[PDB]
């Protein structure tokens, strides 16, 4: 008798100060990690190799997601009441970073294979082209973030406040659904299958290998591929769950939308640590860098 | 540009440009490795796939698709602190050592530890087991070693002797690999490969910032 | 409120409503926030409720207005 | 054992008189000059194109062509007007350290580890360049080819001599010797009769070409000589030793007249060259960049920079308009 | 015994050479540099209408 | 040595096509751009067409263009002219040239022996003022052409020529751009001009310099010769 009843959507204050908290200590952590590896970078030219040149793209994008993230964090804090013009550039910016920050950590993952797997045989030749593959990396993740950009307003409820969301119809839930197949795709498969094949190649090498810093190696190595597991895996986890729920293959309740809803930001909060962590990960592990800013402190 | 002898100028210009790139392409397949040690210690005999080609002595074998350029630097008879750094590049450096004769300690010393080798790694050989292994039995390892504790048995006197060789590295980013040869060995080119992908492989690993 | 993911705000419909309980009606038409049209009428004792905007007289109430 | 103890005093007798002869040194005498303010060049080209370490570089007479050798085995002759790559030589041997340029611009030497100076015709009519000449009888590696003519070369060793050569014959006319030590760098007087060589031995000595006689020595160095080059009006000569200082020696007065040591300078200097007028004593060091030394008061008027790696080469143009700079970071950097 | 006969004799050639006091030589080098000043285009810096590169 | 022969003359009739080959012997073909001259009878040089090194750049008179094809095969050492329609107007004796392009090289300096070709029945304008000068040994003779445009390009570098042509021989280079002598020519040649007015003066001539002197210039293409100046003795 009491089954059909209006779904309340609750919320509370605290998560909101945490998530304000949390996203400003992120943005200053990511924006000094970026600050530091691009001057370590750019002030002295001995030596640009292409892992330099990687490193310099890698951090321009996690910083250009630091700078997006304040007004995000407004947004959050209550909805957004800043306009469609904002709402749009924000967001396309947001989707060409994340994208390019994923498929640069991809084609990091390629050089190392080509580095360390093929380093006798002439494919190592093949390397000179990081210019290039920026370049292509940077316009195809605008190409997949245009739709964002197009389709993407001001959306206003009775019952919910105004945020960034999509107008594509009448029908939009599942244009949505289309549409989240893109970052599922080229934003987390192919570049985990690419990481995945290539440091799995790299780690058999080394392996089999009689250096004495071996150890090291492989240490970095698993310790990027599973940081890079544990930063984005919830979030595509939970984002499978709602496209399964929304098609109804599993069964809807006000209680399970509730717990998606809090699981799909806490998530996000999770894996934006990419930006802050992307520095000490890839360039201050080595000593190359570490060397370099030392050298640059006088 | 304007003229026209300009135009062609240029033109002549651009083709020597892309020969000299072909050239470059064409010279990066090869190895370089510089080959050292005192004299009659086998430093022109390790490989019989020879293939030479006063003064630097150049030797080209190639394997598994890789060729391998042996400098040997005998027979300049110069301060070495004037031209050692026209081989900054090499791949490694190749120390054949015979046992069956100190100096060879001493060069080894004052090449270890050269400021243009610090990164360099070193391929020792010591050739000679045959000789050695009968030398030993006539007269102990004691008369240029004194220093000498353990057992006169081959084993213990060649890991002694080996080292004391690789006590003197004293240097970090920099491995030795060892190797023991004689006379009747033919797979000198194997390890000479298996060395020098090592080597490329720990210069890649420090390049990509691994470690 | 706040929401980052907006949904249906109805999940399932009753077709047993007596009009005189009925306090308050409400429509939310077709739209980016969800693909059906929902009405939903607030009884006298504070129970809230959906209705089929299929169904014929609420069909006839909807057009209406 | 009486011809050591007449050394020793003939040696005694030489210092002795050299004192005598010094009354004021030159920074005492012309401190009365202004100084020459801030020398700030800009790099006006950057020849690109080789692909390994250049030890060696020369102007033509023209001031508008190089030449310069690397590893890659390759001779590349320069435009350094409109940066064209006018000839592309091969070289027999990947180890060359010494280019030379003929004066009249027909022929260009260049030899190196491999232990003889080759020689290469430029003006030839089947339109390649070809070797006229191999030129052989050294025991060590060849440094600082300097053309005479177009038939009269003189070469520096590692076997402690120099060696004046005719390319026609290609028999050693005359040989020099009297050196301790590896002969590193040589250059030949503006009057073209008298050079001097910098040896490994920390002494540079004058020599003559005619007679094949040492002139003069000069001492005071505390390391390797690596490179010397003549004042322009052929009266004093700069040198450059691995003691990261640069000295002034005169030929009349037999002394050092003064030296260019910083104390921020740790390195050695390998190529030393002046300016046309002969204020400005250019010295190339292994820090990466070249300082500018004001040749009357020791002053750093500027610093070049701008290099990658050690610089290994200098060269002034014969009107002064530019100064080139090779390093090991296969680039050339032309100054102005 | 027949290597340092030669060494003396150099020392003999070179002792005896017509030295000049080097405050002459050291003026001579100014004069020089003074009067060939006005044709260094490091120097003083040419004009940019005269500068080939 | 250095040799250029051709062949493949002949007559032909009006309509037909004929292919002419230019064998080199005697240097690098493959650095050297190669050129086509013709002269047609008792009127003149002209220039036909060119080819860079490594076909790479190729040019066309605008009397046959789009009807003549060169064409360069450098293993072979072979310079071939595939002509498609022949008029009464291509006949001719048709040389080939060869020619180096750097800093300071002389791109005219060897000449082909000629090849004779008969057939049955906005550009620079060079100009020469006399025809036929009478002279006799031991006196120093002038020969002038002027020019159209200024010749004398921005960067100092003036594109004159002066060939020489002995009675039965064929062209030889003497000056390239101004006063710069050839290859083993006599010093007793000079040049001078001053950007479109220019002047050859043969001090102590001799009984072997009689001929046909020929101006041309090489600023910009199609490159045009001068009507010809003729020495008598």
């Amino acid at each position: 008798l009491l089954d059909a009843a209006p779904c309340e959507p609750e919320s509370l204050e605290i998560n909101k100060y945490f998530v304000v908290i949390i996203y400003a200590l992120v943005f200053l952590l990511s924006l000094l990690g970026n600050s530091l590896v691009m001057l370590v970078i750019l002030y002295s030219r001995v030596g640009r190799s292409v892992t330099d040149v990687y490193l310099l793209n890698l951090a321009l994008a996690d910083l250009l997601f630091a700078l997006t993230l304040p007004i995000w964090a407004a947004s959050k804090v209550n909805g957004w009441i800043f306009g469609t013009f904002l709402c749009k550039v924000v967001s396309l910016l947001k989707e060409v970073n994340f994208y390019s920050g994923i498929l640069l950590l991809a084609c990091i993952s390629v050089d190392r294979y080509l580095a360390i797997v093929h380093a006798t045989r002439t494919l190592t030749q093949k390397r000179y082209l990081v210019k290039f593959i920026c370049l292509s990396i940077w316009g195809l993740s605008l190409l997949l973030a245009l739709p964002v950009l197009l389709f993407r307003r001001t959306v206003y409820s009775s019952n919910v406040s105004p945020a960034c969301y999509e107008d594509m119809g009448n029908n939009t839930a599942n244009w949505r659904m289309l549409l989240r197949i893109l970052p599922q795709s080229f934003g987390f498969i192919v570049p985990l299958l690419i990481m995945l094949f290539c440091y799995g190649f790299t780690l058999r090498t080394l392996f089999k290998a009689h250096m004495g810093q071996k150890h090291r190696a492989m240490r970095v190595i698993f310790a990027v591929v599973l940081i890079f597991l544990l930063c984005w895996l919830p979030y595509n986890l939970v984002l499978l769950a709602d496209t399964l729920m929304r098609t109804q293959v599993i069964q809807e309740t006000c209680e399970r939308r509730n717990h998606i809803d809090r699981a799909l930001d806490a998530t996000e909060i999770l894996g934006i640590l990419h930006s802050c962590l992307n520095p000490l990960i890839y360039a201050f592990i080595g000593q190359k860098f570490r060397h370099g800013l030392l050298k640059i402190l006088a | 540009t304007l003229s026209a002898e300009e135009r062609a100028a240029l033109e002549r210009s651009k083709a020597i440009e892309k020969n000299l790139k072909e050239d470059g392409i064409s010279a990066a397949k090869d190895v370089k490795l510089l080959l050292l040690g005192a004299d009659n210690s086998g430093k022109s005999t390790i490989v019989k796939q020879m293939k030479i080609i006063t003064g630097i002595v150049e030797t080209h074998f190639t394997f598994k698709n890789l060729h391998f350029r042996l400098f040997d630097v005998g027979g300049q008879r110069s301060e070495r602190k004037k031209w050692i750094h026209c081989f900054e590049d090499v791949t490694a450096i190749i120390f054949c050592v015979d046992l069956s004769d100190h100096e060879s300690l001493m060069l080894f010393d004052s090449i270890c530890n050269n400021k243009f080798f610090i990164d360099t790694s070193i391929i020792l050989f010591l050739n000679k087991k045959d000789l050695f292994g009968e030398k030993i039995k006539k007269s102990p390892l004691t008369i240029c070693f004194p220093e000498y504790t353990g057992p006169n048995t081959y084993e213990d006197a060649a890991a002694y002797i080996q080292a004391q060789f690789e006590s003197k590295n004293r240097s970090p980013n920099k491995e030795i690999y060892c190797h023991m040869t004689c006379a009747t060995d033919t797979n000198n080119a194997q390890v000479i490969f298996d060395a020098v992908t090592d080597i490329i492989i720990a210069n890649n690993l420090r390049g990509c910032g691994l470690y | 409120a706040v929401l980052t993911e907006l949904r249906c705000t109805c999940l399932r419909v009753t077709l047993r409503v007596n009009p005189k309980t009925i306090g308050k009606l409400q429509v939310f038409p077709a739209g980016p926030q969800c693909s059906k049209v929902e009405v939903v009428a607030s009884l006298k004792n504070g129970k809230q409720v959906c209705l089929d905007p299929e169904a014929p007289f609420l069909k006839k109430v909807i057009q209406k207005i | 054992d009486q011809l050591r103890q007449e050394a020793e005093q003939l040696k005694n007798q030489i210092r002795d008189a050299r004192k005598a002869c010094a009354d004021a040194t030159l920074s005492q005498i012309t401190n009365n000059i202004d100084p020459v303010g801030r020398i700030q060049m800009r790099t006006r080209r950057t020849l690109r194109g080789h692909l390994a370490k250049i030890y060696a570089m020369h102007w033509g007479t023209d001031s508008r062509l190089l030449v310069s050798a690397s590893q890659d085995g390759k001779l590349i002759i320069w435009d350094s007007y409109t940066t064209n790559k006018v000839h592309a030589i091969p070289l027999r041997s990947s180890w060359v350290m010494t280019c030379a340029y003929a004066p009249s611009g027909n022929y260009v030497a260049c030899g190196g580890l491999d232990n003889i100076c080759s020689i290469y015709n430029l003006k030839t009519r089947e339109g390649n360049v070809r070797v006229s000449r191999e030129l052989a009888g050294h025991t060590g590696y060849l440094s600082c080819c300097r053309f005479l003519d177009d038939n009269q070369i003189v070469t520096s060793s590692g076997d402690t001599t120099c060696a004046l050569w005719d390319i026609e014959t290609g028999q050693q006319t005359t040989t020099f010797t009297g050196h301790t030590g590896d002969v590193m760098s040589l250059s030949l007087a503006p009057d073209t009769r008298l050079f001097v060589s910098g040896a490994c031995d920390a002494s540079a000595k004058l020599w003559d070409v005619r007679e094949g006689m040492c002139r003069q020595t000069f001492t005071g160095h505390e390391s390797d000589i690596n490179a010397i080059c003549f004042f322009p009006n052929g009266n004093a000569f700069a040198t450059g030793s691995d003691d990261a200082t640069c000295r002034l020696f005169d030929l009349r007065a037999d002394q050092e007249l003064m030296t260019y040591s910083h104390d921020n300078i740790i390195c050695g200097i390998t190529s030393v060259s002046f300016s046309k007028s002969g204020r400005l004593l250019l010295a190339g060091y292994d820090d990466f960049n070249c300082n500018v030394w004001d040749a009357l008061k020791a002053d750093r008027a500027g610093v070049l920079a701008g290099h990658d790696n050690r610089v290994s080469c200098l060269g002034v143009t014969d009107d002064g308009m530019a100064v080139a700079t090779g390093s090991w970071d296969s680039f050339l950097k032309i100054w102005n | 015994i027949a290597q340092a006969r030669k060494l003396v004799e150099q020392l003999k050639m070179e002792a005896n050479i017509d030295r000049i006091k080097v405050s002459k030589a050291a003026a001579d080098l100014m004069a020089y540099c003074e009067a060939h000043a006005k044709e260094d285009p490091l120097l003083t810096p040419v004009p940019a209408s005269e500068n080939p590169f | 040595d250095v040799q250029l022969v051709e062949s493949g003359g002949g007559l032909v009739q009006p309509g037909g096509s004929r292919k002419l080959s230019c064998s080199a012997s005697g240097f690098a073909f493959s650095s050297f751009g190669m050129h086509w001259v013709r002269q047609a009878p008792e009127k003149g040089l002209e220039w036909v067409a060119y080819i860079s090194s490594g076909s790479g750049t190729i040019y066309y008179a605008d009397t046959v263009k789009g009807r003549f094809t060169i064409s360069r095969d450098d293993p072979k050492n072979t310079l071939f002219l595939q002509m498609t329609s022949l008029r009464s107007e291509d006949t001719a004796m048709y040389y080939c040239v060869r020619s180096i392009y750097y800093y300071g090289s002389s791109p005219f300096d060897f000449w082909g022996q000629g090849t004779t070709l008969t057939v049955s029945s906005s550009d620079i304008v060079m100009t020469q003022a006399t025809s036929s000068v009478p002279v006799t040994p031991g006196e120093s003779v002038s020969i002038s052409c002027r020019s159209s445009k200024s010749l004398l390009h921005s960067n100092g570098n003036t594109y004159l020529y002066w060939f020489l042509q002995r009675p039965g021989q064929s062209p030889q280079l003497l000056i390239y751009r101004m006063s710069n002598l050839a290859s083993g020519v006599p010093d007793r040649f000079s040049g001078s001009g001053s950007g479109t007015a220019f002047t050859l003066t043969i001090s102590r001539l001799e009984a072997e310099d009689v001929g046909v002197y020929y101006c041309m210039q090489h600023l910009e293409y199609p490159l045009t010769f001068g009507a010809g100046t003729k020495l008598e003795l």
